């Protein structure tokens, strides 16, 4: 796969298409989007483990984090895989999304197709924030808009 | 890093003091997880990250001809599965779960509510872009270039999957093995449920050999990937030629 | 630590939060391993070095009636294993191995070399006192108060275990099983061999119904915990109502 | 068992006659005895795991250790049960031995009684001779004399 996309869904007003291209074979991957209906201010951008949502974040559950470790931010060295940081939605609430990042894949063992793409409704405190749920999910709460990560032509 | 199989050479070994110069050779090197050395066999296993050609080089630098027979991994795991959730304009919603009983052999199984009574075409498309409905989806899966046919056809498209009924009250339930299909091949990919019902290329119609004349696509998902019931597989216990694994079930 | 049996209640039970309020008077207890609640059986086994008191105490708390059925302790342990070795003054030697085949069955197999040829008395004596010679040793093991007798008898010693024969070169090879004898119950007591024959309280001699004329007492060892073949189990996986062990050899 | 008795021999000249008494269940034990034919100087006294010795002390084994640790002197709270440090050896070659010690036994999981008493060549440096031999053996090295800790009347 060289191109995937991901169309954000929910109850909420939230909604949004993400595209993802990567060039070289375990290379970069380019993140870019858009999403409306936001909250004004910093919300969190999680690839998820499974993609399955017929329970919600519960079926889909955790990060995804093929390499057992502690959440964080994309820049930190200990993160989970899925740890795509955050997301600047402006005062009308839309987020242009653009972000590069080495750790996720489409394809091998750090491959995202398949799974869930999530914006959550707190800021992604990149495990920063000293408590037990910030080395979790870093403290971004609940779900707001998610959709399965799926190949694109 | 490089990833570990197990490698097995065979060696002429014939006292126990070659067998105790073929294991000094591997003994605390650089890399490699376990040696084991069946001398009925004549034969060395190696559990290591290291390439065939260095691990080689160091049991024949005792002055032994070491030719490879065999590479293998003793690693376990489960049958995959997946699930695909259909939606779209309207009225038609669906739950379509796969699990891949033999790697030959893909089990389809799923419910879909809200279609007019009787026949619709089901079939796995080539993308899973959602961007424009169904309509983004691409073509019926066709990797081997076959032309479209029934689910009892050898040629056909990967993604023909037949038709569903749909009963009384607009609702499809349905169970199908499908043999080309495969869940590791189409994970990220589309499911998608039409109009009306696949001709299964039999129509004489200029959509047969193409898409089976099946009208609108009503309702999609992508085919994502499910945690199964059961947890990946862990060794207990291991010996020479044996190893031990427990499967648990998930949590919830 | 090492007094962590598991423990078996009785509770009436029937919906599931009396269950959900019985795990929560043991949630986090100081001192109580695991617990496991089979409510089909009614019933809460609890993996605990506490008292039986004290945990029916902390069940009885909440106020609910637990009447205790049973108490056991899944450690699995291996058949226990001896070893004599017999020396003394004069020319006699020999190694005598013990096996506790099952509690009621005991296997004893050995070799004696330096014996005048034909048979010798060879019994259990009740200390593993070799200060002076074979002669500190004390009487025959006898626990139960009997006379003495030969292993074809009820009534005997514990220790008698009739004769041996050896052969043209003055060398005893016997296996025996006897039932009356137990690994346990003889560590540390001592095995000795005999200069004639024990006429197994059928000689019409004074000593006939004390040690069965058996003679002077040539050579003696002190029955010896030994290693056995076979490590201790050990648990390698678990769940609700199943353990896996494993069990290995020794290496050297 | 109350009394136990130990007759300590080898091939050479160190031989001698261990008692054991216990008079409380879980109470101290009295060792008394002595052992005459050794070097001058101070030797390891130490009850190992097994009483077979068909083999030498490679089938009587290590120090008799339920509790898994390392070894010490008798006076460590850190030791093997079989620890009984050192007997002192006078220039005649005779070591009267007189101890008390409340961690062996002659009953319980502790129990002595079946297991091979050894009188060993060098000095019991009592885990403190700092390397990985040292919290084995003790560097006392080889056997001199043994026996088996046999019940006594
Ligand atoms: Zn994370
Ligand atoms: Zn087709
Ligand atoms: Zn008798
Ligand atoms: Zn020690």
């Amino acid at each position: 796969a060289t191109k995937a996309v991901c169309v954000l869904k929910g109850d909420g007003p939230v909604q949004g298409i993400i595209n993802f291209e990567q060039k070289e074979s375990n290379g970069p991957v380019k993140v870019w989007g858009s999403i409306k209906g936001l909250t004004e201010g910093l919300h969190g951008f999680h690839v998820h483990e499974f993609g399955d949502n017929t329970a919600g974040a519960t079926s889909a559950g955790p990060h995804f984090n093929p390499l057992s470790r502690k959440h964080g931010g994309p820049k930190d060295e200990e993160r989970h895989v899925g740890d795509l940081g955050n997301v600047t939605a402006d005062k009308d609430g839309v987020a242009d999304v653009s972000i590069e990042d080495s750790v996720i894949s489409l394809s091998g063992d750090h491959c995202i197709i398949g799974r869930t793409l999530v914006v959550h409704e707190k800021a992604d405190d990149l495990g920063k924030g000293g408590n037990e749920e910030s080395t979790k999910t870093g403290n971004a709460g609940s779900r707001l808009a998610a959709g399965v990560i799926g190949i694109a032509q | 890093q490089g990833t570990l199989c197990t490698l097995e050479f065979a060696v002429q070994m014939t006292s126990q003091s070659s067998v105790d110069a073929v294991r000094k050779s591997l003994q605390g090197v650089a890399g490699v997880q376990d040696v084991e050395v069946h001398l009925e066999d004549q034969m060395v296993l190696v559990h290591t990250t290291l390439p065939s050609q260095e691990v080689q080089a160091l049991l024949e630098g005792t002055g032994r001809q070491a030719v490879l027979k065999g590479m293998g991994s003793g690693q376990l795991q489960n049958l995959g599965a997946a699930v695909a959730i259909l939606g779209g304009p309207g009225t038609v919603q669906g739950v379509v779960r796969f699990l891949q009983l033999t790697p030959e052999r893909c089990l389809i199984e799923g419910t879909i509510d809200g279609l007019e009574p009787g026949l619709h075409g089901l079939h796995v498309h080539q993308y899973g872009d959602l961007t424009n409905n169904c309509n983004s989806c691409g073509n019926h899966f066709n990797p081997d270039g076959a032309s479209h046919g029934g689910p009892q056809d050898s040629d056909r498209h990967r993604g023909d999957l037949g038709n569903v009924r749909a009963d009384a009250d607009g609702r499809a339930i349905f169970r199908m093995e499908d043999e080309q299909l495969k869940v590791w091949d189409v994970i990220g990919r589309s499911l998608i449920i039409d109009e009306g019902e696949d001709d299964l290329g039999r129509g004489g119609h200029p959509l047969s050999k193409i898409t089976g004349n099946s009208g609108e696509r009503l309702a999609c998902g992508i085919i994502a990937r499910s945690a199964g019931l059961f947890q990946n597989p862990k060794q207990i216990c291991s010996c020479d030629g044996l190893t031990i694994w427990e499967e648990r079930g998930r949590p919830i």
